[PDB]
């Protein structure tokens, strides 16, 4: 494999993630500014997640988008896998809901476009996301947000059951109950991401598994009083159990709702 | 010395006819275990994944590093040059030379 990391000058961590860590780092010959992930073989050989991942940055490699991250390129020494990423210079969407709580309107539904934009793109490519979680949302400079989790998948349906993550609160009733799932996942998310990023909070949360899975399977949420009816209506039409009573990515683009407060 | 064995590299086929796909990772230990499959439609420049499910079905053989794509019920649309694309247990990048499929009759009609 043709890069090196003789070909980077490394600056500082950007953050630590399960694998290794990512930093800061630019290549010497351009000095362009990038992100190079670290990741040990042992460690994703530990956890056996080593081919997972080789399928996974095959399908991101494809993929230009301004709201996907982009995937560079990659190499390997004797013990560990470098990633060459797009940098997002403003965070992630997780930190910025920790600093402001709750995003009004207009930030909510600018970033509800976005995510339906790339998703779209998604589906032109024949490639389906999985699940969507806002740790794993960077911005740009312009703060322009970046789908950076390279969870891709080919089969459509699929059965597949990844990936033992922190909470049930992102995945759909179809990924927690054992059925077989496509792109109508992608609504639920943009639901689900849509309510958390006006309340504060996903949807179904709860102190305890056992009461989240139950309100993932029954639909069992609720609004604050603040949450208006154009957002409601939306968010009621995104979470529906039933997979195929989802609306069309269209049909989110052009919510009266959102074409009332998105700024793109 | 490595190398991915596409094979055919040219198919023409009529509609209704099925067409399966083989790719191979010849003269090296380095195992083919993770492929994804790629199409250009003819008059595209849109490189698009190949979804497996419904028309598309894809095995592998890790015994012998292989991996296959069959497409059935071909159809004029499905017109295009394909490719396998993988990662392989080395950390290195494989592609197969492609296939250039061409579909011609054998009714529209
Ligand atoms: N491309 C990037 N640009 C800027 N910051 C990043 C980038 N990738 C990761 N980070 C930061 O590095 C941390 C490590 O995250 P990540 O690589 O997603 O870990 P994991 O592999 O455990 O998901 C993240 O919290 C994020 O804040």
């Amino acid at each position: 494999r043709q890069w090196a990391l003789e070909d980077f000058e490394i600056g500082r961590p950007l953050g630590k993630g399960k694998f290794g860590n990512v930093y800061l780092a630019r290549e010497k010959q351009s000095k362009f500014i990038l992100a190079l992930k670290v990741l040990f073989k042992a460690q994703l050989e530990k956890a056996g997640v080593e081919h997972q991942l080789r399928r996974e940055v095959e399908i991101q490699s494809h993929l230009r988008h301004p709201n996907i991250l982009r995937l560079y390129g990659y190499f390997h020494d004797a013990t560990r896998v470098y990633l060459i990423l797009e940098y997002a210079p403003l965070g992630t969407v997780y930190r910025e809901l920790q600093k402001l709580s709750k995003f009004d309107e207009q930030r909510t539904a600018t970033y509800i476009t976005e995510l339906a934009n790339a998703l779209s793109y998604c589906h032109s490519k024949r490639v389906i996301h999985r699940d969507i979680k806002p740790e794993n949302l960077l911005l740009g400079s312009a703060g322009e947000l970046k789908i950076a989790d390279f969870g891709w998948s080919v089969h459509a349906p699929s059965s597949r059951r990844t990936t033992l993550a922190g909470t049930l609160d992102y995945l759909p009733p179809e990924m927690i109950e054992g059925r077989m799932h496509d792109e109508k996942v992608d609504l639920w998310s943009l639901g689900v991401l849509c309510y958390e990023f006006l309340v504060g909070k996903p949807p179904f949360e709860a102190n305890t598994y056992q009461e989240t899975y139950k309100r993932i399977s029954r639909v069992e949420f609720t609004f604050p009083d603040f949450v208006t009816e154009g957002a409601r209506d939306l968010i009621s039409r995104l979470l529906k159990h039933n997979p195929s009573q989802r609306p069309m990515l269209r049909e989110v683009l052009e919510h009266p709702w959102i074409t009332a407060n998105s700024s793109k | 010395m490595a190398r991915v064995d596409q094979t055919p590299r040219i198919a023409t086929k009529e509609t209704g006819e099925s067409l399966t796909i083989n790719c191979v990772l010849r003269d090296t230990a380095c195992a083919l275990d993770s492929t994804n499959w790629y199409r250009t439609k003819l008059g595209s420049t849109k490189e698009q994944t190949i979804s497996i499910g419904g028309r598309y079905s894809e095995t592998v053989d890790e015994g012998s590093n292989s991996a296959s794509l069959t497409i059935r019920d071909l159809r004029v649309e499905d017109s295009g040059t394909y490719k396998c694309k993988a990662i392989d247990s080395c950390w290195l990048s494989r592609e197969g030379a492609g296939t250039v499929l061409t579909v011609k009759g054998g009714a529209a009609a």
